[PDB]
RNA sequence: CGUACACGGUGGAUGCCCUGGCAGUCAAGGCGAUGAAGGACGUGCUAAUCUGCGAUAAGCGUCGGUAAGGUGAUAUGAACCGUUUAACCGGCGAUUUCCGAAUGGGGAACCCCGAUCAUUAUCCAAAUGAGGCGAACCGGGGGAACUGAAACAUCUAAGUAC
RNA sequence: CCGUGAGGGAAAGGCGAAAAGAACCCCGGCGAGGGGAGUGAAAAAGAACCUGAAACCGUGUACGUACAAGCAGUGGGAGGCACCUUAUGCGUGUUAUGGCGUGCCUUUUGUAUAAUGGGUCAGCGACUUAUAUUCUGUAGCAAGGUUAACCGGGGAGCCGAA
RNA sequence: GCGGAAGAUGUACGGGGCUAAACCAUGCACCGAAGCUGCGGCAGCGACGUUAUGCGUUGUUGGGUAGGGGAGCGUUCUGUAGCCUGCGAAGGUGUGCUGUGAGGCAUGCUGGAGGUAUCAGAAGUGCGAAUGCUGACAUAAGUAACGAUAAAGCGGGUGAAAAGCCCGCUCGCCGGAAGACCAAGGGUUCCUGUCCAACGUUAAUCGGGGCAGGGUGAGUCGACCCUAAGGCGAGGCCGAAA
RNA sequence: CGACACAGGUGGUCAGGUAGAGAAUACCAGGCGCUUGAGAGAACUCGGGUGAAGGAACUAGGCAAAAUGGUGCCGUAACU
């Protein structure tokens, strides 16, 4: 499955992206369960319901179903006002990332 | 008040193309393409020419190289061949005496006599 | 990690459109002590804005026009109005709070009276005037300097700016 | 929105024929979002929503690549790998190795230059009016020629004619 | 040829190196430029003949900063004649062909509404290059920065999630004070309930955050009233008057 | 108020709450924990303590630091 506006960073997404592209579904499953970044949820919560939708809808076997392609590239940058430095005003040009991930048999 | 149209943004391109042979920038940049092409159209302004009466120091310096191991050479081996037959041009020649361990004497047994 | 491209994104250019501007022309042209212009606060069942009104408050009356639908911009929910012909568009009359030229006096809109000058004068303010506003045009007075003279004291800019 | 105040002062346009604006179902903490599905000629229109480029981001593809020396090419000859929408011993992508090669702009007698300017991009960004005079090229007609205000007429008047 | 000749992080003719690949007197044969010769091709200028910038012949041959002279492609819109298009245009991306070139043209994809050619005009007409103006963006970096009221810790509660929401205990801080009551000033930010997308330089089931309601009931408190320095308006007096 | 939940600035009353000469430290009352975290026993820099013997030899100058420093008795010069 994919996703859309999520406040990540697309940089320090496709990080936790990787080492979760390879085989195996559950090899993707023990590690992501511990990362220490907060690139590990949402990045989690799919290539979760990415298996699934994939078990019903587009019939396929939990035990066969590996992790093909996972890629993170979306936006967009919003105007946002937030306080830096102790007096001033900035407009952050903060980005997004969508976690799409398809996860079919191998 | 007039757009500026098919010209600039439409000079940026059909430029930063044709650098088939570019280099790290000045292929990805404008202000460097321009300047950078322009040392191209000149620097060579009407020299790959160069390479004739360049590297041809040799086919004649190479043209021994192919006698001198069957009599004399150089010296007298361009000077028979313009004596009797219909002397052969020499451009492949002086080139052939080489990569071929034939022919080569085929203009080595033609002069030396007729000398 | 270098370059090109592909898919997606970012970004917003470009192309097209535009209920806006810019420019010219014709017509028409003043408003206020029966207290205006402007502003404030209110007013719609819900309404915060804008608009319209103003406590008979996005309205009331008359005549004519118009027309069967309508309850402003908002195409919501409820409800209601219209053929005892409304909505909507045009004359005349009524009403028209307080301050404001205000003018009794004081005052950052709040509390008590024709203030001030002046004419007539039954000298009683009794009968009247002035005191404000308005895009820039005409008239009557006061009147520079930077600047030009490649310096500057006539002159010049000026009889302009103010 | 800024300044005590006088005053100063932005940016932001477009869904679709119709909204006809995503019913229903799965997922989720969730009217978010995702999947599936529906509408329509098209959503690769789902709401700062037409089209949607460049700088640029991620991924991926082609090809290099951790002994390698630097404008990063030209010509010659060898290596390969990869692709036969331009069949013909004819080309591309990138590239190993080798021979050469000190960005680009003003000032200055001389600048690659330890002379100045630019981080990059796109857009923006600098000889124009009447009149008069003096030449030139082209064109019409020729001691005559042209009118101005105002009337398709005018000749005032101007220049020329010793 | 030698003595005279002493210096600065490793000493040499370009280097290897050489007794001749030294030096001097002669000599022979070669290599070696866009020079000279020669074939083809483009041009320009000038000369001769000519209506000719058409041919024929001839000379130089044809480098150029400042500067002078001359021709041209492309763009916008308005004319005449004349065409193309949803059996799809303009634009954009990639690619093929042509021209010395400016530039023209075709194919595929996209797009999805208009767009041209000729001749004659009209033009706010074609740009890399001002510590230039405005907006956007990359590298720099995921790098520099968080400290006297230096205070939290151990259990427990709630919760999907709790290091900083709440309970208990333990342990501390402040004392003219982080205590109590008020002026000026600010002004609903107060209380309750429901939440959290935004704000709270982490999180939050918390909030002085978002939404909806609710709250500030004096004759003797204060205002209200008065006056001080001083100010204003009216009469009087001065080119004129605010 | 200072553009900020800016260790800056800003008037009055409570100066008898308990131990000292006192409106000086410690502690009731009252208020508060709203001045970012986790893991080895470096160099270097910011504050500070202690340093043998000499002791201003440092320095423009003893700057800095330190010494003396409560109370009672005795006693107290030049100069004015």
């Amino acid at each position: 499955a994919k996703h859309r506006h999520a406040r990540s960073s697309a940089q320090k997404v496709r990080l936790v992206a990787d080492l979760i592209r390879g085989k195996k579904v559950s090899q993707a499953l023990d590690i992501l369960t511990y990362t220490n970044k907060k690139a590990a949820v949402l990045v989690k919560k799919v290539l979760e319901s990415a298996i699934a939708n994939a078990e019903h809808n587009d019939g396929a076997d939990i035990d066969d179903l590996k992790v093909t392609k996972i890629f993170v590239d979306e936006g967009p940058s919003m105007k946002r006002i937030m306080p830096r430095a102790k007096g001033r005003a900035d407009r952050i040009l903060k980005r997004t990332s969508h976690i799409t991930v398809v996860v079919s048999d191998r | 008040r007039v757009k500026r149209g098919v010209i600039a943004r439409a000079r940026h391109k059909k430029i930063l193309k044709q650098a088939k042979g570019y280099y790290g920038a000045r292929s990805r940049v404008y202000r460097v393409a321009f300047q950078a092409v322009i040392k191209a159209g000149q620097y060579a302004y009407r020299d790959r020419r160069q390479r004739k009466r360049q590297f041809r120091q040799l086919w004649i310096a190479r043209i021994n190289a192919a006698a001198r191991q069957n009599g004399i050479s150089y010296s007298k081996f361009i000077n028979g061949l313009k004596k009797a037959s219909v002397e052969i041009d020499r451009k492949i020649l002086a080139d052939i005496a080489v990569f071929d361990k034939v022919a080569f004497t085929a203009l080595v047994e033609k002069a030396k006599a007729a000398l």
